RNA sequence: ACGAGAACAUGCGCGACAUUCCGAA
């Protein structure tokens, strides 16, 4: 059996959905320094009962049911920040492109409390990028990531022009490396063959779709900001919000100038209220696309293999 | 005829999942997840057979010698008895953090790209199960070789998964052997 | 149980564009309630593991978080708020806290499960 | 009897596609409550047995909601109404008769497969 | 002063042997 150690370098913010979403109640959002400290409910309730303010919290929630921010409540009560750091689970950085924290999708994490990315996401991405019963190619989960690195990145849509969205996806900070152990047999899947397939698929996905963004001024601004690293070469887009065209078997299967039309039809089917109204095929299909000045793209990850 | 007992720990490195009739297998008395001895024995037997047929009773002679054979006219008693691995009390106290967690998989289709979300209950990583195995010395001379095979199987089980969908990051385990002593006999 | 009448009152029928959806409320989605359902699932699994005749203090803290989540869900959608008003889940969690016993908590959990089961059946 | 008649009427696939795997949960609950009643020697169903029968009724409702075949089985066989009758009469003989009716129902359903 | 009187249907014997609730996302 061929065992390979796989290094994933998250050159871009990547957010894997954990199946749950939390509003401002579950975390404190400092707006002056723009930092989000994720907290758990029972410790917050215990501290509030200790200070005799749980009923005040209930009344505040009753008055601000739609928008109840824990940071604003703590500021109103003027209780010690040492207690804030005592009852909090862990702190994280906030990056916005424009705004308060309203609806955060949490990142997938294990039961203990550490964060990681599942191997099922890697399996699905690899299968959907290879096409265009996977029993031999077995992928395990990733090693835990340091919690301080994890942050909340903004989701920005570039319709020939960048525009941040109110939705927040709890992505992973750049420069973080995660590890995988993957077992393959030489009979069915070849490491060189699969990595060459991945890089070739990323290359054609770049040239038939991302070139259209490059020609438009929004893609030029994104390139000027450094969204695409110079290495971008095995590249994956594992997290959510990267976009439909990334690692699409339908793109690969159909020839250019025809695959884009089919992708446009698929997008019309999926988004009837947005893409369904659109009827003409643009130059690029689809047309949609940190505190540091350097820009990054959603889900960009670099692949390293060591057999 | 000597009974040698191998007692140790199986610590899960990923989400352990055995699909009890997506729930996981639990002991009714303690309501804690367990690793059935049948699952472990089947995994080791399959891995060792792959390392070394329609009826599943043909295999290779070492496999029937170790894990038993119901062959017509060649019924061989199983020298390996793999018992249910129960949730460790030390690991339970360490968690006392739920023992099991639910993982969500969108399972998006290819052509229509329509998600069909599903939930799978898997034991959290770092949990431990106390495992107990019995080896019966049917022939004194072969025991060494048998144990060699056993070691190989263990190695394979450490490189492979145990239960659930292991190709997606489930069932990865690690074996820590505490003691191997001849409980019955003079071996 | 007596949840039959509550679910019957809470059950409505929606129609639009020739499609007839049998859902109690517009916002009564299985996941929106399922968040609190899984919170109660964690609570009662902890209760099962503890196997104690009295409601544990840590269970009480997760339960207070459950009340916080109840107010959260009432704020999130008017449908969940009206469902909670009809079912009076707050009164049941209050009695569970006050009498502080495993049997009462189990009865309340069974009643809430009956509510969700009748809601699913009437769908 | 009545079970034979209802199973024959729903035979065409029985009860819109009902199998034993669909019913196994209800069968397990029913036989558990049956054994608990069997161990006790009383003409009236005890309070915990009454609560377990209420739980069995809500399990019937949950299984009807989950599956259409189970739902039409419950509707045609009057099993929930029979559970209500057993609760109202609170007699061990009536509960044993209901258990025998359910067992005959399952036996005939397996027979016509 | 009963076709009667004495006479264990009883001794030995594992419902047991092989079987991953798994592939797929």
């Amino acid at each position: 059996e061929k065992v390979y150690q796989v290094k994933l370098k998250v050159y871009g913010p990547v957010h894997i959905g954990s199946g749950k979403i939390i509003r401002k109640q579950e975390y404190i959002y400092d707006r002056r320094k723009s930092l989000a400290h994720i907290v758990d409910g029972p410790n917050l309730v215990k501290f509030l009962n200790k200070k005799g303010k749980f009923t005040a919290y209930l009344q505040y929630l009753n008055t601000t049911k739609e928008r109840a921010d824990l940071y604003t409540f703590l500021r109103q009560e003027q209780i010690d920040t040492n207690d804030w750091k005592t009852f909090v689970l862990y702190t994280e950085r906030v990056n916005q492109g424009k705004k308060g924290m309203n609806d955060l999708h949490l990142f997938v994490r294990d039961g203990r409390g550490d964060l990681y990315i599942p191997g099922s996401s890697l399996k699905g991405a690899l299968r959907t990028v290879l096409e265009g019963a996977f029993h031999s190619l077995s992928i395990s989960d990733s090693l835990p990531i340091d919690p301080k690195n994890l942050a909340i990145y903004q989701k920005i849509d570039i319709n020939k022009e960048l525009k941040p969205m109110p939705l927040y996806r709890e992505c992973v900070n750049v420069g973080t490396t995660v590890e995988f152990t993957m077992k393959i047999n030489s009979d069915d899947w070849t490491i060189e063959k699969i990595e060459k397939q991945i890089q070739q698929a990323y290359l054609q996905y770049w040239n038939k779709w991302f070139v259209g963004m490059v020609t438009t001024p929004g893609g030029k601004a994104f390139i000027k900001g450094g969204g695409l690293p110079s290495v971008l070469p095995t590249v994956l887009f594992l997290g959510g919000g990267t976009g439909f065209p990334s690692k699409t078997t339908h793109y690969l299967q159909k020839p250019k100038e025809q695959a884009q039309k089919d992708i446009f039809a698929i997008l019309q089917r999926r988004f009837r209220n947005v893409y369904g109204k659109m009827a003409t095929v643009p130059k690029n299909v689809p047309m949609v696309l940190d505190s540091t000045n350097k820009w990054y793209q959603q889900g960009v990850c670099l692949l390293e293999f060591q057999p | 005829y000597s009974k040698i007992r191998i007692v140790g720990k199986i610590d899960v490195l990923t989400g352990l999942h055995i699909g009890g009739g997506s729930p996981v297998v639990r002991d009714p008395y303690s309501r804690l997840p367990i690793i059935p001895g049948s699952s472990i024995k089947g995994k080791m037997r399959s891995l060792l057979a792959k390392h070394i047929q329609k009826m599943h009773n043909q295999d290779a002679p070492e496999i029937l010698r170790l894990f038993g054979s119901s062959q017509k006219g060649a019924i061989q008693s199983s020298r390996l008895q793999i018992s249910d691995a129960f949730f460790s009390k030390a690991s339970q106290e360490e968690f006392d953090l739920a023992y099991t967690e639910t993982k969500f998989e969108n399972t998006i289709s290819r052509l229509t790209a329509v998600a069909n979300p599903r939930q799978i209950e898997r034991v959290t990583r770092g949990a431990s199960f106390d495992f107990h195995i019995i080896y019966n010395v049917e022939n004194i001379n072969e025991v060494m070789a048998d144990f060699e095979n056993i070691k190989t199987a263990i190695h394979l089980l450490e490189n492979d998964y145990l239960g659930g969908g292991g190709t997606r990051g489930n069932g990865r385990i690690r074996f820590v052997i505490d003691s191997i002593d001849t409980v019955v006999g003079d071996f | 149980n007596f949840a039959r009448k509550v679910v019957e009152e809470n059950k409505r029928v929606k129609d639009n564009r020739g499609r007839q959806e049998i859902v109690l409320f517009n916002g009564l989605t299985t996941s929106k309630l399922r968040n609190l359902l899984e919170l109660i699932n964690h609570v009662y699994t902890k209760v099962y593991n503890s196997d104690d005749t009295t409601l544990s203090e840590d269970v009480r803290d997760e339960l207070e978080y459950l009340k916080v989540k109840f107010a959260y869900e009432s704020g999130r959608e008017p449908a969940v708020r009206t469902f909670i008003e009809k079912t009076y889940v707050d009164k049941l969690v209050d009695v569970v806290l006050k009498k502080n016993t495993k049997k009462i908590f189990l009865d309340y959990c069974k009643y809430f499960e009956a509510l969700v089961a009748y809601a699913k059946f009437y769908r």
